[PDB]
């Protein structure tokens, strides 16, 4: 398996920051800090004044109409008891009955402009959007606030699951595409497990999966984002937090792996093994270890499947000296 | 070379090429056509030379 | 023959920043990020209450004007009706012909303000205007949109 | 990563104004991206006949 160390910062599954659909000045604040948050609950109490009397001026004129509509509905239905022996003309009983349809449509109307009025009247009454964790108040009793202000009051958000966002470098993230287009790499199933790093170092003991890997660019760096799902049931992870990501790209199946005990290198930086020929004898191979896992290195070139190479007593043996091969585990 | 907030880095590698080389290219030694080096030792005072 | 090697960035054919047309609450997020998308579909959903309201406004006028129409082309349609035998002078036809007229351009007036008034609503339904790659969504759930911000 | 490009491109002039702070004239070309192996935003060194 083939893995990639990078750096990246958590975030909350989804945050919501509690802002006032109205202007005016805070009565009471209904809500402990610090404590669990269930959805539709009023946080608030702004100055319901102004849309208290806007409310009833609707409600006032949702009156006028509807004893409008009374009214015409009664002339309706006496000219229909009237018009069955044809005591009244048939034009009298149409136009009552225009008259109740234009009566009950501005009754609609009124309804409408007083739901309007309702609607603006409860959000007076500050709800929060969404369940979660609520922080502190930015804002105390008695301060002004406006309409769509860009100063958020609180901010709840849900600490279960977590995002972690994750920088890759763009030359990377084509050179590995590549690779696993021409099938030198291979791939498993769906999304790509991630495992994590703290600041300490712990381990993290569950597992989250990479999805949505983004293809913007950014332009002062010169890299692309990619995001993690992580569970965070015991809450051992903070938004905002610096974490390192361990990331599984594949798995080459020809990959070779040398003791380092085996391979020598000059101060410059190219690599040697000594390797035993069939012959009995020892010569010494140029390898290129780039890579280190573990304990051993990984070579890319200059080796091939069934080399024999030694790991063991390299001090008492001199290239072109016959020599006996035993292997050891 | 330059981190942003976001965790996005530059590296030294990912702009330059480090390697280990000399301080400088100007001289050229070959000795019966083979890359070589030299070193030249003088008599101190009061000493025998053979 | 003559070459220059120059420096230069790439940029998307057609790149589109969604933005809302509709101040509210976004309730929903009917996409996953990473992911082609067509046109036409719907990303977010801002809740449409007051829009609501106003679009029942819109054709509760609607019908009212409707049925004024209703009436003024059933008085229309007796007097032609009765014109035919020289028995009701040409001056009240040509009123309640006037008033039938009257009464369809109300009509008519009514339709716009509706069809405004839907396609206010249509927007709180905010839909990707091109098809392409669409990434992360800078705003969850729960926050606050501005018209136009 | 020094890597040709398989696919050619065309140049179509987009912009003749001179930046203040750069001194420099922005040419504009368009490349077929069937395989989607270059994302906006990035580097290329775009080589001109």
């Amino acid at each position: 398996q083939i893995t990639t160390e990078l750096p990246g910062r958590t975030s909350a599954y989804r945050i919501a920051e509690v802002r006032p659909q109205v202007s005016g000045i805070i009565l009471k604040r209904n809500f402990k800090e610090g404590s669990d948050i269930e959805a539709g609950v009023s946080l608030y109490q702004i100055d319901p004044a102004t849309y208290q009397a806007t409310y009833d001026s609707a409600k006032g004129d949702l009156a006028k109409a509807q004893a409008a509509a009374n009214i015409a509905q009664l002339t309706v239905n006496r000219y229909q008891k009237l018009l069955g022996t044809q005591y009244i003309s048939k034009q009298e009983y149409d136009q009552a009955l225009a008259d109740a349809q234009q009566a009950n449509a501005a009754v609609t109307a009124a309804k409408a402009a007083v739901e309007t009025a309702r609607i603006n009247l409860a959000y007076t009454k500050v709800t929060s959007p969404i369940s979660g964790r609520i922080g502190k108040s930015n804002v105390t009793e008695g301060a002004l606030v406006q309409n769509g202000q860009a100063t958020a009051l609180a901010t709840v958000q849900q600490l279960d699951p977590i995002y972690v966002d994750v920088t890759q470098s763009s030359n990377d993230f084509l050179r590995l595409k590549q690779e696993l287009a021409n099938g030198t790499l291979k791939q498993e199933n769906g999304k790509a497990k991630v495992s994590l790093i703290t600041s300490d170092g712990i381990k993290f003991p569950q597992d989250g999966t990479l999805e949505f890997s983004d293809v913007t660019v950014d332009q002062t760096t010169g890299s692309i984002t990619l995001r993690a799902i992580f569970p965070n049931p015991d809450h051992t992870l903070l938004p905002g937090m610096f974490v390192r990501a361990r990331l599984e790209e594949g798995l080459n199946p020809n990959a070779i792996l040398v003791p380092q005990q085996g391979v020598t290198r000059t101060p410059r930086g190219d690599a040697t093994v000594l390797v035993v020929g069939a012959d009995d004898k020892v010569e010494t191979r140029p390898i290129v270890a780039s890579q280190a896992i573990g304990d051993k290195w990984l070579v890319t070139e200059g080796l091939k499947a069934g080399d024999r190479v030694v790991i063991s007593g390299l001090q008492k043996v001199r290239p072109g000296v016959q020599v006996k091969a035993q292997e050891v585990t | 070379l330059k981190v942003n907030q976001d965790g996005s880095r530059v590296l030294l590698r990912d702009v330059a090429k480090i390697e280990l080389g000399g301080e400088n290219y100007d001289i050229i030694a070959e000795f019966n056509g083979q890359p070589a080096s030299g070193l030249g030792i003088k008599l101190a005072t009061g000493a025998n030379a053979l």
